[PDB]
DNA sequence: GCTTGACAAAAGTGTTAAATTGTGCTATACT
C-alpha cells in the first residue's frame, strides 16, 4: 500500500471476471428461514465468500486461529478471519 | 407462524421523509469491535503470562495446558498424565493448588478488573 | 439510533500467526482441463472430487 | 428557495 | 464522429469482445449485507433482490434448452435474461424499472456511484469525524492570542485515553479498564492529570 | 375590565370603543361550528341565518342519501348526537388515553320495492372532542391543528405580456378545487380560445354552442366585443349537436363519437353535484365576482347556464378596457384582474373543516362497501348494522390526529408560545406549498395584512412568511375570509357602527388612521386625512372622503408583537427578532411582572389558559397548595385542582401556585392561581434588572453580557427542568426479560438506591451513569475463551445466563427523581404488542444561570453571558446599589433598536415614583398626560401601548421629576444618567452613563443541551463512520470546505489523518487507540473503507480496474 | 512427593421416533 502512481481502467473479457471469482452461485436462496445461516451454493454462501464468523468453518469442526488457513473436508469454507466476505466476489455463467 | 410470514424491509429506504438518508445510516452495530475491550484483552493475557511465570515450571504448566493458553485445547487429566506419566489426581492436586494460590488477593487483586 | 447485528459473532484473538497447525496439499482437475488445489488438513482421507472455483 | 433546476438555468446562456 | 470509437480499441490493451458478457460477477455478501435488526426484523438491500432475479431466469433457461423446449420459449428466456441483466446494470436505462415493493425503483450497481449518494459524490460532502466536538463561544479577554479557554468536561472527553494512559501511568489505576471507569466516574485524580 | 386587574396606570391618549375579543375563539369557533352545538346555532340564527346546519350534519346530508344500482334500497343518516366524555382531561393525560366522545347518528333502510323502513342509532365511535383552551388530548399528548392557508377555488382573471414579440394576453381560470378545469384564454391572433380541462385551445363559440346557443343569438348578444366576432367566423361547426360532437371527439378520440354520450360526457363533466363541487365558497365567490344571482341564497354546486357566457363576457370586456359590467338578472360589477396574494382570493381552513374533509374521505371509503355489501346480501334480512362498518371513519380520523403536519405538538414553553402556537396561520401541509417553493413571491409582505395577519412577527427558519399569526381583532368570516373591524365613519363624524369586513369589501372604501385626531362630539378637527386607497397606498385625503377608520392603532400586530413597549421606535427586523424571541422564555422559579410593559400582559395571560380563574361568584371555602375551594352564592361547591411541578412538552416545568386566601371575595373571570410565568393574573415571562449601559474591559464585546453574581445567588435567574427517561421490557425469541434489582457483574454500591423492584427510589439524588431500574436479558451461547475461563475459574464466579441492560442516565444530566410510573399486562394495561412493561421516571434538576447562557430582552437585543463578576467587582451607584446587568453600548446604535433606551428610562422612572410639579400649572409636556398619571407612588407599574405609548418629550420630562431616595438625594439626572464607582478601583468612571431598569428574559438556549464531544463510541452499520444527531456522543461534520481550507494551508498530513483515522478506517483505527494508549507513537495510515467499497464496486461492473507502480 | 479403589455427574452409543422438506400428480371445459 502507499505505493501507488496512476489508476488504470479497463474492460473485462469475462477472463478477469472467472479469475476474480472464488465460485459460482448455483442458487438464488440467500439464509434458511428458521435458522439464519447461510445456504450453501447460493447467496451468502460461506464456502465462496468466506465464513459469516471469526476463525470458524460451517459445521464447526475446525475454528480458532490455530487452523489458520485450513479447508474444512465437509464445508469447502476456509477459516479465516470473517472480514474477507467484504472482498471476496463470485460470479453467474449465464446460459 | 406470524413472525416467519414478515418481509424484508429495504435497506435502501428513505427514511427521514426524503432522500437525506436512506435507511441504514442510523443503524449501529452491536456486535461492533470496541477499542478500549479489544487493546485491554491484549494486556490481560500478558498480564497471566507474567502471573503464571511467578509459579513452578510444574505448576504452571498443568494450568498452561489445562486452560490450554499454548494450543487452547482443554486437556483433561489423562492427558496431562503424560507429562510424567502421572495420574489424575495428583495433577488435580496440583492445580488446586496453584487455583488457592492465584486467587489470593497478592495475586487476584492485579486481575481483578478484567471481570 | 436503531440497532442491527448479523451472525457473524467476532473473536478477539490476536494470532495472526501464533500458532501453525499442520497441512496437506490436494489437486483436482475438472472436465473441461482446468486444474485447482486445495490446503486440506491431514485428517482422515481426502474427498474424492471437489466443487471448484 | 432555490432547486436545483433554478440554480442551473440561472446562468444559462440567456441570448 | 466513428473514427474515434474505433481507435479507442486499436492500440488499446482491450478487444471488442467486452461488449457480450458470458458471466456477470457477484459483489461480496458484506457490500450489500442483510442486518437483523433488534427485534426478529430483517433489513435487505434491495441490491440483493436484482442478483436473484438474474439467477431464476439463467437456470430455467438452463432447463429449457435440456428437454429442448420449442424456439418461441427459448427465445422469450433470453430476452428475459438479458432485461434482468440490463436492470442488475442499470434499472431504467432500457425501458420502465423494476419496482418491487411500493412504487419506487430498486436502486441497482449503476445506481450507485451515479446519483448524489454514492461514491464519487457524498466523499466531497463531508463526512463524520471522531475525537471532535462543539460548544457555544464566549468572548475571553485574558487569553493570548496563540490560546483559547476549553471547557474542562468537553477538554476531559477529548483527551480521555491520553487521561488513561498517564492514570495508568502514574499508578492512580492499575489496568486500562480501571482507568476508563475512573475517568467516566471523573473522580478527583483525573483532572490533575488532565491539567 | 377584568375582576382582579392589577393597578397598571396607562400612558394611552386614545379612546378603546371595541373590547379585544376572546383570542382563542379561532380554534373553538370552527369545533362549536362541526358539533353543532346549542350556543352556535343561537349565534348563527341571530346573525341572520334561518335553518343553519353544522359541519356533520353537512356532511351527511351530502352523502345521504344513497342508493344501489337495482334502485330498490336507499340508506340515510340524519340527527348526529353527542354523548358525554368517557374521562376528564387529567385522567386521560395521566392514562395516555385520547380525550373523545361518543358519537351516534341516526341510520334509516328503506326498501323501495316492498316499503320497509328499519330506523336504528349505529355506534360511530369516539370523536376525539377538545378542551375549553384549544387543545386535543391525543395520547396523553396535547395536541393543536394549526389553521391552513388556502386559495378559495373561484373564477380568476389574469394578464401577461408575451416575452416572444411583446403584446399582452388575458386568461380566466376556474379552480372548482373538487372537479376538472375550465378556463378561457385569448391569444394573438385576435381571438378567444376554450381549453376545455387543459387539453387543446378550442373556439369558445364550439362551447356556447354546445351549451345550446345559436349563431343568431351569439350575433345578436355578443355585438359588442370585435375578437368574439372574429372567433365566431373562423368557426365551422353549423348546430349544436355538432359542437357536442365535435368536443366529444376531440376530447377522446379513441371511444365512439354519439350524440347522446357527447352529450352526456359534457353534463357529467361540471354539471353534476357528484363529479364537480364548488365546495359552496367557489358558488359564493363566482357570485360576488361576476354578480349574477345576488341576493337570494344559492346551493348549487355546479356552473349556471348563465355563469359561463357571464364569464367569457366579462373576459372581453377586460380586453375591451370597459371599467364596468352588468348582466340581466344580476348586479352591476367593476371590472378588474385579480392577483393570488389578495385575501379576497386566499381562504383560510380552520380546524372544523380540515376535520370535515377528513371524515368526509373516511365516509366515502365507507360507503363504499356499504353499496357493496347491499349488493351481496340477501333482501327482508338487512339492518342498518349488517351493512354500516365504522371501521374506515375511525381510522381515517386517528389518522388525521397522529400523522397529519397540520397537527402537531403544541408548544409547552411557556404561556405566550401556546397562545401564540393556538393562533397560527400555515401556509403549507396538504394542498399547501412546499417548503422548497415559493422564493420570495408568496413570502412577502402583501397590503393587504393590514388589520388580518401580523406583518411583523413570523418564523426567522424556512417557513418565513409561509407561517404567521393572525391579528388582535380579527374573527373568521363563516365562508372562511378574515375579516377585520372597522369604524363607520358618515360625514366626518366617527360613529360606534363597528362594521366587519373582508379584503375586497374593504377595498371599496377609503380608511383611516385610528390616531387621527377628532373632535369632542366626533368630527374630525383637520382637513387632510392620512389615509388607504384601493390599491394599497398610503394617501391624504380630505376630512370628507374618508368613509371608515381603525378601530384602535394596535389593529395590525399580533398578541406576541403587542407585548412589546415602543415598538414604533424598533427596526422591524429587530422588532421580528424579539416577537420570536419572546416564545422561548423558560418559566423562572419566581416570576414577576415587568414594571413597564403594554395593555396585553394581563388578557394574554388570561386567554393562555395557563391561569386558573374562577367560575362564579363566591367565597374561597380554602386554599392549600394542591387545590382550591370555592363557595358560591348558590350555595354551590366548586374545587380546582392545582396541577403541580407537571412537566411540558418541552421539558420546562409547569405549575400553579394560589393567589388567594380564605374569606376572599371573588367575582367571576377573577384570577384566583397563576400559572408558570404570570404574576398577579399578567404575564411573567422574564426580569427586572438594574443595566448600566457602558463597555466594561472587553468582557461585554461583540453582545456579550456581564451578570452580577446576586442574581445566582438569590435565584433570580433560576429554572425548573424534568426531563422524562422510559424504558419497556418485553418478550423475545430467546425468553422474556425482566426488570431486576439483581444484575450481573457489578458491585453491590452502585444499586443502593434501588427498590425492591429493582427501581430507582423516589426522591434519590442521581448523576451520568447511574441504573435508574434493572434489566436483563437473556444472553444465550457464551463460549468463553480460555483467558476468560481461567480469570473466572481463579474468581471462581460462575457463568451468568443474563446480560445487563438497565437504564443508565445519559451523560451531562443530573437531578432528583420526583416521580414514577409503571405499566404492566399484568394488570391489563394497553401496551403495545409484546411489551410486558414500561417504566417512566421523571428527573428534575434546578438549572441557575451560568456563562453561555442566551439573555435577552424584547428588541431583540440578545447575548450569551460572558462573566458573571462578584458583587463587589460591579459598578455601584452613589447611594451603593451595584448595577445587576451590563450591555455595551456599541451595540445598540448599529442594530438600529433604540427601543431599549426608552425602556431602560422608562423603567428607572417607574422603579422611582415620580411627581411633576402640577401645582402652579400643568407643564407644556404634561399637558398631554391624563389626569391619572401625574403622581405614582416607587415600584409602580406603568403601561406604554404599541403605537399609542409614552411620548419621548413626556418621558424626558418625567425623567426630571423622579422622587429621592432613602438617603434623600436623586441617582439620574435629567438626562438619564448616573454615576458609577468603579468596583475594581474604585475611582468614580470620567462621565456619568445610563443607567435603568430593563426587562430581561432567559431563553431555552442553555449550554447544558449544547454541549457535545466524542473519542470512541458508536459506529454507523453500513458506512462504518461514527454517527451524529443525538447528544451523548455525536460527531461532528467534517465538509468539503474544510478539506480545502486544509488544503489551502498546505496540511497534507492532517487532511490525511482526519479522513481516515478518525472516520471510515476499521484497520487503522483501533492500532491508533492502541498507540495513543500505549504511549508508542501513531502508526501511518492505510487506506480508507470509501476506496476499497468503491474499487470492488466499480470491479463488479465488469470493469477490470487495476493499480500499478 | 505421589498412587489405588470407591463413587459420581457428564459426555457419548446406538438406534428409533417425530418433525421437516422435496416431489410427482389432479382428466367437464376454460385459450
Ligand atoms: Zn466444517
Amino acid at each position: 500500500v502507499n505505493f501507488f502512481d496512476e489508476l488504470r481502467i479497463g474492460l473485462a473479457t469475462a477472463d478477469d471476471i472467472r479469475n476474480w471469482s472464488y465460485g459460482e452461485v448455483k442458487k438464488p436462496e440467500t439464509i434458511n428461514y428458521r435458522t439464519l445461516k447461510p445456504e450453501k451454493d447460493g447467496l451468502f454462501c460461506e464456502k465462496i465468500f468466506g465464513p459469516t464468523r471469526d476463525w470458524e468453518c460451517y459445521c464447526g469442526k475446525y475454528k480458532r486461529v490455530r487452523f489458520k488457513g485450513i479447508i474444512c473436508e465437509r464445508c469447502g469454507v476456509e477459516v479465516t478471519r470473517a472480514k474477507v466476505r467484504r472482498e471476496r466476489m463470485g460470479h453467474i455463467e449465464l446460459a | 407462524i406470524q413472525q416467519y410470514a414478515r418481509e424484508p424491509i429495504s435497506l435502501d429506504q428513505t427514511i427521514g421523509d426524503e432522500g437525506d438518508s436512506q435507511l441504514g445510516d442510523f443503524i449501529e452495530d452491536s456486535e461492533a469491535v470496541v477499542a478500549v475491550d479489544a487493546v485491554s484483552f491484549t494486556l490481560l493475557q500478558d498480564q497471566l503470562q507474567s502471573v503464571l511465570e511467578t509459579l513452578s515450571e510444574r505448576e504452571a504448566g498443568v494450568v498452561r495446558l489445562r486452560f490450554g493458553l499454548t494450543d487452547g485445547q482443554p486437556r483433561t487429566l489423562d492427558e496431562i498424565g503424560q507429562v510424567y506419566g502421572v495420574t489424575r489426581e495428583r495433577i488435580r492436586q496440583i492445580e488446586s493448588k496453584t487455583m488457592s494460590k492465584l486467587r489470593h488477593p497478592s495475586r487476584s487483586q492485579v486481575l481483578r478488573d478484567y471481570l | 439510533v436503531l440497532r442491527g447485528s448479523r451472525l457473524g459473532a467476532v473473536s478477539y484473538e490476536t494470532d495472526r500467526n501464533h500458532d501453525l497447525a499442520p497441512r496437506q496439499v490436494a489437486r483436482y482437475r475438472t472436465d473441461n482441463g482446468e486444474e485447482f488445489d486445495v490446503p486440506f488438513a491431514d485428517d482422515a482421507e481426502i474427498p474424492g472430487t471437489w466443487l471448484c472455483r | 428557495l432555490i432547486d436545483a433546476e433554478e440554480l442551473a438555468d440561472r446562468f444559462k446562456e440567456q441570448d | 464522429k466513428r473514427l474515434k470509437v474505433v481507435a479507442a480499441f486499436q492500440q488499446s490493451g482491450n478487444s471488442p469482445m467486452g461488449m457480450v458478457l458470458d458471466a456477470v460477477p457477484v459483489i461480496p455478501p458484506e457490500l450489500r449485507p442483510m442486518v437483523q435488526l433488534d427485534g426478529g426484523r430483517f433489513a435487505t438491500s434491495d441490491l440483493n433482490d436484482l442478483y436473484r432475479r438474474v439467477i431464476n431466469r439463467n437456470n430455467r433457461l438452463k432447463r429449457l434448452i435440456d428437454l429442448g423446449a420449442p424456439e418461441i420459449i427459448v427465445n422469450n428466456e433470453k430476452r428475459m435474461l438479458q432485461e434482468s441483466v440490463d436492470a442488475l446494470f442499470d434499472n431504467g436505462r432500457r425501458g420502465r424499472p423494476v419496482t418491487g415493493p411500493g412504487n419506487r425503483p430498486l436502486k441497482s450497481l449503476s445506481d450507485l456511484l451515479k446519483g448524489k449518494q454514492g461514491r464519487f459524490r457524498q466523499n466531497l460532502l463531508g463526512k463524520r469525524v471522531d475525537y471532535s466536538g462543539r460548544s457555544v463561544i464566549v468572548v475571553g479577554p485574558q487569553l493570548k492570542l496563540h490560546q483559547c479557554g476549553l471547557p474542562k468536561l468537553m477538554a476531559l472527553e477529548l483527551f480521555k485515553p491520553f487521561v488513561m494512559k498517564r492514570l495508568v501511568d502514574l499508578n492512580h489505576a492499575q489496568n486500562i479498564k480501571s482507568a476508563k471507569r475512573m475517568v467516566e466516574r471523573q473522580r478527583p485524580q483525573v483532572w490533575d492529570v488532565l491539567e | 375590565s377584568v375582576p382582579g386587574a392589577p393597578n397598571r396606570v396607562s400612558f394611552a391618549k386614545l379612546r378603546e370603543p371595541l373590547e379585544v375579543p376572546g383570542l382563542l375563539d379561532v380554534q373553538t369557533d370552527s369545533f362549536e361550528w362541526l358539533v353543532g352545538s346549542d350556543r352556535w346555532r343561537q349565534a348563527a340564527i341571530d346573525r341572520g341565518e334561518e335553518n343553519p346546519v353544522g359541519g356533520l350534519e353537512e356532511v351527511l346530508a351530502e352523502l345521504s342519501p344513497i342508493e344501489d344500482f337495482s334502485g330498490s334500497m336507499s340508506l340515510s343518516f340524519s340527527d348526529p348526537r353527542f354523548d358525554e366524555v368517557k374521562a376528564s382531561v387529567d385522567e386521560c393525560k395521566d392514562k395516555d388515553m385520547t380525550y373523545a366522545a361518543p358519537l351516534f347518528v341516526t341510520a334509516e333502510f328503506i326498501n323501495n320495492n316492498t316499503g320497509e323502513i328499519k330506523s336504528q342509532t349505529v355506534f360511530m365511535g369516539d370523536f376525539p372532542m377538545m378542551t375549553e383552551k384549544g387543545t386535543f388530548i391525543i395520547n396523553g399528548t396535547e395536541r393543536v391543528v394549526v389553521s391552513q392557508l388556502v386559495r378559495s377555488p373561484g373564477v380568476y382573471f389574469d394578464e401577461t405580456i408575451d416575452k416572444s414579440t411583446e403584446k399582452t394576453l388575458h386568461s380566466v381560470k376556474v379552480i372548482p378545487g373538487r372537479g376538472a378545469w375550465l378556463e378561457f384564454d385569448v391569444d394573438k391572433r385576435d381571438t378567444v380560445g376554450v381549453r376545455i380541462d387543459r387539453k387543446r385551445r378550442q373556439p369558445v363559440t364550439v362551447l356556447l354552442k354546445a351549451l345550446g346557443w345559436t349563431n343568431e343569438q351569439i350575433v345578436e348578444r355578443f355585438g359588442f366585443s370585435e375578437i368574439m366576432m372574429g372567433t365566431l367566423e373562423k368557426d365551422t361547426t353549423s348546430g349544436t349537436d355538432e359542437a357536442l360532437l365535435d368536443i366529444y371527439r376531440k376530447l377522446r378520440p379513441g371511444e365512439p363519437p354519439t350524440k347522446e354520450s357527447a352529450q352526456t360526457l359534457l353534463e357529467n363533466l361540471f354539471f353534476k353535484e357528484k363529479r364537480y363541487d364548488l365546495a359552496r365558497v367557489g358558488r359564493y365567490k363566482v357570485n360576488k365576482k361576476l354578480g349574477l344571482n345576488a341576493g337570494k341564497p344559492i346551493t348549487s354546486s355546479t356552473l349556471t347556464e348563465e355563469d359561463v357566457v357571464a364569464t367569457i363576457e366579462y373576459l372581453v370586456r377586460l380586453h375591451e378596457g370597459q371599467t364596468s359590467m352588468t348582466v340581466p338578472g344580476g348586479v352591476e360589477v367593476p371590472v378588474e384582474v385579480d392577483d393570488i396574494d389578495h385575501f379576497g382570493n386566499r381562504r383560510l381552513r380552520t380546524v372544523g373543516e380540515l376535520i370535515q374533509n377528513q371524515i368526509r374521505v373516511g365516509l366515502s371509503r365507507m360507503e363504499r362497501v356499504v353499496r357493496e355489501r347491499m349488493t351481496t346480501q340477501d333482501v327482508e334480512a338487512i339492518t342498518p348494522q349488517t351493512l354500516i362498518n365504522i371501521r374506515p371513519v375511525v381510522a381515517a380520523i386517528k389518522e388525521f390526529f397522529g400523522t397529519s403536519q397540520l397537527s402537531q405538538f403544541m408548544d409547552q414553553n411557556n404561556p405566550l408560545s401556546g397562545l401564540t402556537h393556538k393562533r397560527r396561520l400555515s401556509a403549507l401541509g396538504p394542498g399547501g406549498l412546499s417548503r422548497e417553493r415559493a422564493g420570495l413571491e408568496v413570502r412577502d409582505v402583501h397590503p393587504s395584512h393590514y388589520g388580518r395577519m401580523c406583518p411583523i412577527e413570523t418564523p426567522e427558519g424556512p417557513n418565513i412568511g409561509l407561517i404567521g399569526s393572525l391579528s388582535v381583532y380579527a374573527r373568521v368570516n363563516p365562508f372562511g375570509f378574515i375579516e377585520t373591524p372597522y369604524r363607520k365613519v358618515e360625514n366626518g363624524v366617527v360613529t360606534d357602527q363597528i362594521d366587519y369586513l373582508t379584503a375586497d369589501e374593504e377595498d371599496r372604501h377609503v380608511v383611516a388612521q385610528a390616531n387621527s385626531p377628532t373632535d369632542e362630539n366626533g368630527r374630525f378637527t383637520e382637513d387632510r386625512v392620512m389615509v388607504r386607497k384601493k390599491g394599497g397606498e398610503v394617501e391624504f385625503v380630505s376630512a370628507d372622503q374618508v368613509d371608515y377608520m381603525d378601530v384602535s392603532p394596535r389593529q395590525m400586530v399580533s398578541v406576541a408583537t403587542a407585548m412589546i413597549p415602543f415598538l414604533e421606535h424598533d427596526d422591524a427586523n429587530r422588532a421580528l427578532m424579539g416577537a420570536n424571541m419572546q416564545r422561548q422564555a423558560v418559566p423562572l422559579v419566581r416570576s414577576e411582572a415587568p414594571l413597564v410593559g403594554t395593555g396585553m400582559e394581563l388578557r394574554a395571560a388570561i386567554d393562555a389558559g395557563d391561569v386558573v380563574v374562577a367560575d362564579k361568584t363566591g367565597v374561597i371555602e380554602e386554599v392549600s397548595a394542591d387545590y382550591i375551594t370555592v363557595m358560591a352564592d348558590d350555595g354551590t361547591r366548586q374545587s380546582y385542582r392545582l396541577r403541580k411541578f407537571a412537566r411540558s412538552n418541552h421539558g420546562t416545568c409547569a405549575n400553579q401556585r394560589p393567589i388567594v386566601d380564605a374569606g376572599q371575595r371573588v367575582e367571576a373571570g377573577q384570577v384566583i392561581a397563576d400559572g408558570p410565568c404570570t404574576q398577579n393574573g399578567e404575564m411573567a415571562l422574564g426580569k427586572n434588572l438594574l443595566v448600566a449601559i457602558m463597555p466594561w474591559e472587553g468582557h461585554n464585546y461583540e453582545d456579550a453580557i456581564i451578570l452580577s453574581n446576586r442574581l445566582v445567588e438569590e435565584d433570580v435567574l433560576t429554572s425548573i427542568h424534568i426531563e422524562e427517561h422510559e424504558i419497556d421490557a418485553r418478550d423475545t425469541k430467546l425468553g422474556a426479560e425482566e426488570i431486576t434489582r439483581d444484575i450481573p457483574n457489578v458491585s453491590d454500591e452502585v444499586l443502593a438506591d434501588l427498590d425492591e423492584r429493582g427501581i430507582v427510589r423516589i426522591g434519590a439524588e442521581v448523576r451520568d451513569g447511574d441504573i435508574l431500574v434493572g434489566k436483563v436479558t437473556p444472553k444465550g451461547e457464551t463460549e468463553l475463551t480460555p483467558e476468560e475461563r481461567l480469570l473466572r475459574a481463579i474468581f471462581g464466579e460462575k457463568a451468568r445466563e443474563v446480560r445487563d441492560t438497565s437504564l443508565k442516565v445519559p451523560h451531562g444530566e443530573s437531578g432528583k427523581v420526583i416521580g414514577i410510573r409503571v405499566f404492566s399486562r399484568e394488570d391489563d394495561d394497553e401496551l403495545p404488542a409484546g411489551v410486558n412493561e414500561l417504566v417512566r421516571v421523571y428527573v428534575a434538576q434546578k438549572r441557575k444561570i451560568s456563562d453561555g447562557d442566551k439573555l435577552a430582552g424584547r428588541h431583540g437585543n440578545k447575548g450569551v453571558i460572558g462573566k458573571i463578576l462578584p458583587v463587589e467587582d460591579m459598578p455601584f451607584l452613589p447611594d451603593g446599589t451595584p448595577v445587576d446587568i451590563i450591555l455595551n453600548t456599541h451595540g445598540v446604535p448599529r442594530r438600529m433598536n433604540i427601543g431599549q433606551i426608552l425602556e431602560t428610562h422608562l423603567g428607572w422612572v417607574a422603579k422611582a415614583g415620580w411627581n411633576i410639579d402640577v401645582a402652579a400649572g400643568v407643564p407644556d409636556w404634561a399637558s398631554k398626560l391624563p389626569e391619572e398619571l401625574y403622581s405614582a407612588p416607587a415600584d409602580s407599574t406603568v403601561a406604554t401601548p404599541v403605537f399609542d405609548g409614552a411620548q419621548e418629550g413626556e418621558l424626558a420630562g418625567l425623567l426630571g421629576s423622579t422622587l429621592p431616595n432613602r438617603d434623600g438625594e436623586v441617582m439620574v439626572d435629567a438626562d438619564g444618567k448616573s454615576t458609577l464607582f468603579d468596583g475594581r478601583s474604585g475611582e468614580p468612571f470620567p462621565y456619568p452613563v445610563t443607567v435603568g431598569y430593563m426587562y430581561i428574559l432567559k431563553l431555552h438556549h442553555l449550554v447544558d443541551d449544547k454541549i457535545h464531544a466524542r473519542s470512541t463510541g458508536p459506529y454507523s452499520m453500513i458506512t462504518q463512520q461514527p454517527l451524529g444527531g443525538k447528544a451523548q456522543f455525536g460527531g461532528q461534520r467534517f465538509g468539503e470546505m474544510e478539506c480545502w481550507a486544509m488544503q489551502a494551508y498546505g496540511a497534507a498530513y492532517t487532511l490525511q489523518e482526519l479522513l481516515t483515522i478518525k472516520s471510515d478506517d476499521t484497520v487503522g483505527r483501533v492500532k491508533v487507540y492502541e498507540a495513543i494508549v500505549k504511549g508508542e507513537n501513531i502508526p501511518e495510515p492505510g487506506i480508507p473503507e470509501s476506496f476499497k467499497v468503491l474499487l470492488k464496486e466499480l470491479q463488479s461492473l465488469c470493469l477490470n480496474v487495476e493499480v500499478l507502480s
